[PDB]
């Protein structure tokens, strides 16, 4: 059947699509859609070529823009 | 049901002609300048189609006319220059810096296209008109007084497979600035351009042929 994409598909409003969680594989969690990305940081070159941060490294990690993971919250709160 | 599939592809005309209009202001100058910065992702694609995917911006200058021709009849989204690092295949040749009054980009490259092509991270001068994406990731890239310099290959294959690294990691793609909440556009003609778009797709789905 006949498939189109929107041209808004890249923008923040395209998350209140119904059929959101259809079209987008990480859903909610899809760092694609995150709202933590800081436009103005930039992300960390060690973490990137894979060698370990000095420590207080502030560039943009990505843990800083992945979204909390319900199993560690679900756990934290037991507790 | 011919009337209906009239129906359809008309609407499928009205969203594309508003689709060109909206990118138009995206890459207006005066609406994209200020987020035109080094290490911010820029996706860059010809007019005619050829997708070069997302590159780094180095810099970007104002764009200067030959001495033979002094009004080219550029449009603004031609007026300025974005040089970005792109990946081009290892079969593409030698990058010309400079741009002639009608090119958008330069004569003899290409996209990598076949597998078990590394590609080569060149630094490529590209208009405006060529830019179909600013994201909200910033590789970090050495400036003038940092020590380092895209003039080095090295530094470029450096750089160049970080950006392969925030591909591999963005599994559902590189995420884009967006016109409103990132960039402010105030255009009270693209904010009702943005909502014609909206209202056509909800009337271009209530259509059967998008299911038949
Ligand atoms: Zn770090």
């Amino acid at each position: 059947a006949l498939s189109y994409s929107s041209p808004l598909r890249f923008f923040r409003n395209f998350r209140f699509h119904p059929e959101f969680t259809r079209l987008v594989a990480g859903g909610w969690r899809s760092l694609t859609y995150s709202s933590r990305i800081d436009p103005d940081k930039e992300m960390c070159p060690y973490e990137l070529e894979g060698t370990q941060c000095p420590s207080g490294c502030s560039f943009q990690h990505f843990v800083d823009i992945t979204p909390a993971a319900d199993e560690r919250i679900l756990l934290e709160l037991s507790g | 049901d011919e009337a209906l599939i009239k129906d359809y592809h008309s609407i499928r005309e009205q969203i594309d002609q508003y689709t060109k209009d909206m990118v138009l202001v995206m890459q207006h100058p005066t609406n994209c300048v200020k987020y035109i910065n080094p290490g911010r992702l820029m996706h860059v694609v010809t007019s005619d189609g050829t997708d070069f995917g997302w590159g780094v911006i180095i810099n970007f200058y104002e764009r200067r006319p030959e001495r033979n021709n002094p009004n080219p009849g550029w449009s603004p989204q031609e007026s300025y220059v974005v040089e970005v690092l792109l990946r081009l295949s290892s079969d593409s040749g030698s990058v010309d810096s400079k741009l002639k009054d009608n090119q958008c980009i330069p004569a003899g490259i290409a996209p990598v296209t076949q597998k078990n092509d590394p590609g080569r991270w060149e630094v490529v001068p590209c208009l405006l008109s060529c830019m179909h994406g600013l994201s909200q990731i910033k590789l970090h890239v050495p400036d003038k007084k940092s020590g380092g310099s895209m003039d080095d290959p090295e530094t470029r294959r450096r750089v160049g497979k970080s950006l392969l690294e925030v591909q591999r990691r963005f599994e559902d793609g590189i995420p884009h600035m967006d016109p409103i909440e990132n960039m402010h556009i105030r255009d009270v003609e693209f904010k009702k351009l943005l909502r014609k778009i909206e209202v056509l797709e909800s009337r271009l789905v209530a259509n059967p042929l998008h299911n038949s």
